[PDB]
RNA sequence: ACUUGGCGGAAAGGCCUUGGGUGCUUGCUGGCGAAUUGCAAUGUCAUUUUGCGUGGGGAUAAAUCAUUUGUAUACGACUUAG
RNA sequence: GGGUUGAUAUGAUGCCCUGACGAGUAGGCAGGCGUGGAGGUCAGUGACGAAGCCUAGACCGUAAGGUCGGGUCGAACGGCC
RNA sequence: AUGAAGAGCUUUUAGUGGGCCAUUUUUGGUAAGCAGAACUGGCGAUGCGGGAUGAACCGAACGUAGAGUUAAGGUGCCGGA
RNA sequence: GGAUGCUGGCAUAAUGGUUAUAUGCCGCCCGUCUUGAAACACGGACCAAGGAGUCUAACGUCUAUGCGAGUGUUUGGGUGUA
RNA sequence: GGCGAGAGACCGAUAGCGAACAAGUACAGUGAUGGAAAGAUGAAAAGAACUUUGAAAAGAGAGUGAAAAAGUACGUGAAAUU
């Protein structure tokens, strides 16, 4: 027989080829993996699995983020790439003229960018203009801003509250929350 | 109608019935087969004989805890009987039957009987009363009866298949050298 | 008129019958696992009878195959037929069992002036 | 395990006849230098008699040669094992441990 | 309808099958077979009958005569795995056995429609064995008993034990 | 295949012998024939019983039921008689 | 783990190559078989016999199960998404 | 040094929460197929060859077949040798 | 970097399958709680038909979908082939 | 609930109201109360004239019917069991 060191037919544990059935989600995974396999790009390889993502592991990126990035050096005249959406921001006033493109645009952003004069841009445009990541820029969003992400991991002396529908006083307030009624955590 | 399994020529035939009878199925069938594939009149006369306790019948499947009697020699067995209203009943539908028999006009002594069988019918179930307050069943087994008489034929037929034979050239080879060698 | 197929082999040609199909009438030979604790089917106990596994599966190339080398497909019609035209070699017809006899009479001229094969060309034949 | 120091006719009978590279965590069998070359072209090695050449003027190499080297699949011997019960020394009158030199008798014959 | 279809039909386009590497070489007979040699023949209609080799043809056959004039034998072509060689030795140099070969050992087969109800032989290879065999014959006459040897049988007797045996 | 005379009783059922007839003889020398079962295909050859035939002789009963008995007996059985 | 959109032809969840591995109660996950009814399609089968039932008769599938033939019978019923 | 069969990370949820056997260490006990602990391996959850027979022992862990070689156990016969 | 060539016979129940039976070897009754069930532990005489993790309110993780600092038409109104 | 109307991704005679039928019926119990089972011939009775056996019931024929493999023990007619 074996005397087996590892775990006999375990699967990677990672995702391909989604289970969303877009069909047009499936057409960018199938030009992308084409990309893949002979561009020799982990540009594409990235995009790739991030076109794989689910939902939340494909967070929204906002323009303001998008503008941080540009207010990079070096990174001014370039593409910026979001496999995802991109939400508006009203908390800014001013916009550059660059080229975004990812797979959703809200119309608010989709305004605000159009307005600054760039233009937003579907993956496939990419893929023709830029296959191996040329002049590109990857954004992802934040996944730890999540109010499911608050309750993981609960615990004494963690600080990572607690699961609760109702709150004010007299909701989870008491002991274990203070020294006066027994203890504080 | 629509009798049981039957090999035989149904124009040399004649048939009867009894449905509904109240009598025991068991008897019924030992009688049964106690005249099956005999001739006509030998039966009738072996079941006259029955009653009068000069010839018996033999019980072959339902025979649990029976007497016995020497009159089972005749048959290679010890337990018999002598089943009184089983007999009755079924030497009347041989009246039936021989009648329909020669109306269809048969030759009345070559007949023997070729199909008897016998089978449960509704039963007719009344209730006995027992210690304790209890209720049981009293039960009778009625029976269906069907026969079947018939001419005796001569001996069936011959000529068989032709039996087609298929050789190989050596054994065809092997049979003309011996017709060459031999004669 | 079949195509070249390997040598078929199936690798179990007795049927797989379900533990006490017969002993008890209430059991039939549908095969039906045994989830027990104490049985020696499930344990794969000697001179058991043997359970079903994906071992026993067959060729690939031999699969759904009948004697004849044509995968079997069912037709109730001409057109069900038409749709085999080019695939004689490697397919073949069985006529439904819920068809009439003049449409069977039918299906079947038809399918020798096609050159199609059919391996049931006898329902509700008299003569 | 029997364990034991191995002679050149068999460390090259081993490889010749069952001879298995660890190709990017594959079991390819070699059947050319060209195998050999390509994965351990970096070590100077470029057939496989430079291979049993690392392994037993054992080298700088003998590492990568080694892991190169799927374990050796071998069959039972043919026969037998000259003893009627195993799992005792070689000098007890078994099997196991370091039988320095007939280590070589051993692999022939499962080989 | 009452079956949908397949999506994809497999094609009818037979590969052609790949370059076979099997060449064929001509057969090493055993050291044991030179012509004019005695055979036993072991099967066949002619089985343990003691017969003569001459020629070794190209369907890997052995060219074999009783001869006829002996014990029935005519010429024939039989099979090395199914004949016995002995050691005895007679000389055949001075037979004209060029001629011979598979076309002369042709069958002319039997069609379908020939189907026998319950059940012919050529001057040619009526005189070629005669020349061949009174070529033998007279060659025969030298060494004592051979003749007889031939018109006899081989069979094996209770207590012969072929391993210990020699032929 | 007949034929004479013996022997053998453990399960003999076989062993031996005499007379003559007939056939074969590979003890020796010879002549004729075989083929085609096609390069092998058990290549069919023994005895076990049963049946239907033809022809040759030979022999022309008992038992069971039923009946009766009671030295016996749950019935069967057993014993006796007609 | 890899290869392959290239035009003509079919299926990209496809096809193909290579290597390894395959024990299993409780239990988990997956892919499927089947039943009653629903929307759709087969311009589906059908009184020249639907369904149902019988069949040590045949065929497919590892299997659940499916199909076919023969018999019975008499009014409806199936394939696929 | 050897190996790495990928390394790390998270979420979520089932079942379980009666245990038993052997080697060795070992406590109570006259001792127990007793009771109670320790390391490891096993049975449970596991068929196979062997032990005549047996949950645990020895050997060996299991897709369907074929061929070869062996394990432990054996080679008078039952029974292969 | 995977078997081809030559020849023969049959072309049919011959091979093969199904099935019954025979033969050789193996084969304890299933379900269950159980450390442990063939158990001298429980349920089960047999057959058919029925027969057991569903629906809801409010929630957690996860995954799809839509929109996106907003989202939710559907209490209600308008309108209708209702 | 009562009266009257319409509908259903409902049940389809062991289901669905206990009740598709002479069902709150028969039936039980002092009584309060309890509380069933049971649908289908065939398009149409054309529901089997007449003969014969039998004490008769019934049978065998005949005949009706598309079909008695539809005969009020009636659509088909499984299994256990026979």
């Amino acid at each position: 027989g074996i005397d087996h060191t590892s775990k006999q037919h375990k699967r990677s544990g990672h995702r391909t080829a989604p289970k969303s059935d877009n069909v047009y989600l499936k057409l960018l995974v199938k030009l992308y993996t084409f990309l893949a396999r002979r561009t020799d790009a982990p540009f594409n390889k990235v995009v790739l699995k991030a076109l794989f993502l689910s939902k939340i592991n494909r967070p929204p990126v906002s323009v303001s983020r998008i503008a941080r990035a540009l207010k990079q050096e070096g990174a001014a005249n370039k593409t910026v790439v979001v496999v995802g959406t991109v939400t508006d921001d009203a908390r800014i006033f001013e916009f550059p003229k660059t080229t975004v493109a990812a797979l959703r645009f809200t119309a608010g952003a989709r305004a605000k960018i159009v307005k600054a004069g760039g233009e937003c841009i579907t993956l496939d445009q990419l893929a023709v203009r830029a296959p191996k990541g040329q002049n590109t820029l990857i954004l992802r969003g934040p996944r730890n801003s999540r109010e499911a992400v608050r309750h993981f991991g609960m615990g004494p002396h963690k600080g990572k509250a607690p699961r609760i529908l109702s709150t004010g006083r007299k909701f989870e307030r008491a002991r274990g929350r203070r020294r006066s009624k027994g203890f504080k955590v | 109608a629509r009798y049981g399994a039957t090999s035989t020529n149904p124009a040399k035939s004649a048939s009867a019935r009894g449905s509904y009878l109240r009598v025991s199925f068991k008897n019924t069938r030992e009688t049964a087969q106690a005249i099956n594939g005999w001739e006509l009149t030998k039966a009738q006369k072996y079941l006259e004989q029955v009653l009068d306790h000069q010839r018996a019948i033999p019980f072959r499947r339902f025979n649990s805890s029976i007497g016995r009697t020497a009159q089972g020699k005749e048959f290679g067995v010890t337990k018999a009987r002598w089943p009184a209203k089983s007999v009755k009943f079924v030497q009347g539908l041989l009246q039936n039957a021989a009648a329909n028999a020669e109306a269809k006009g048969l030759d009345a002594t070559k007949l023997y009987v070729s199909h008897i069988q016998v089978n449960q019918a509704p039963k007719q179930r009344r209730r006995t009363y027992r210690a304790h307050g209890r209720i049981n069943k009293y039960e009778s087994s009625p029976s269906h009866i069907e026969l079947v008489v018939t001419e005796k034929e001569e001996a069936v037929a011959k000529a068989a298949e032709k039996k087609v034979v298929r050789l190989t050239s050596r054994q065809r080879g092997r049979i003309a050298a011996q017709k060459r060698i031999a004669a | 008129a079949s195509l070249p197929h390997p040598k078929i082999v199936k690798k179990h040609t007795k049927k797989f019958k379900r533990h006490h199909s017969d002993r008890y009438h209430r059991v039939a030979e549908n095969w039906r696992k045994q989830k027990g604790i104490d049985s020696v089917v499930r344990r794969r106990f000697r001179g058991n009878i043997s359970q079903p596994k994906i071992g026993y599966g067959s060729n690939k190339k031999t699969k759904f195959l009948s004697p004849s080398g044509h995968k079997t497909f069912l037709v109730a019609n001409v057109k069900d037929l038409e749709t085999l035209t080019m695939h004689t070699k490697t397919y073949a017809a069985e006529i439904a069992h819920n068809i009439s006899a003049k449409n069977r009479v039918v299906i079947l001229a038809r399918a020798k002036a096609l050159g199609i094969k059919v391996t049931n060309p006898k329902g509700r034949l008299a003569l | 395990v029997a364990y034991g120091y191995p002679s050149y006719s068999t460390i090259r009978q081993l490889v010749y006849k069952r001879g298995f590279g660890k190709i990017n965590k594959q079991r390819v069998p070699l059947s050319d230098n060209a195998i050999i070359e390509a994965n351990l072209g970096k070590y100077g090695i470029l057939s496989i008699d430079d291979l049993i050449h690392e392994i037993i003027t054992v080298g700088p190499h003998f590492k990568q040669a080694n892991n190169f080297l799927w374990p050796f699949k071998l069959s039972n011997p043919s026969g037998g094992w000259g003893v009627p019960r195993k799992f005792k020394h070689f000098i007890q009158g078994g099997s196991f441990g370091n039988r320095e030199e007939f280590i070589n008798k051993l692999v022939k014959s499962m080989n | 309808t009452a079956q949908q279809a397949p999506k994809w039909y497999p094609s009818e386009d037979v590969a052609a099958p790949k370059k076979t590497r099997k060449a064929v070489r001509p057969q090493k007979l055993r050291a044991s077979l030179v012509p004019g040699t005695v055979l036993i023949l072991l099967a066949g209609r002619f089985r343990g009958k003691r017969v003569v080799y001459l020629k070794h043809l190209e369907d890997n056959t052995l060219l074999v005569t009783g001869p006829f004039k002996v014990n029935g034998v005519p010429l024939r072509r039989v099979n090395a795995r199914y004949v016995i060689a002995t050691s005895t030795k007679v000389s055949v140099e001075g037979v004209n056995v060029e001629k011979f070969n598979v076309e002369y050992f042709a069958k002319e087969k039997l069609t379908k429609k020939e189907k026998k109800e319950a059940n012919e032989i050529k001057t040619e290879r009526v005189e070629d064995q005669k020349v061949v065999d009174k070529a033998l014959i007279a060659e025969i006459k030298k060494t004592p008993l051979l003749k007889q040897y031939l018109s006899a049988s081989f069979s094996l007797k209770n207590g012969d034990k072929p391993h210990m045996l020699k032929f």
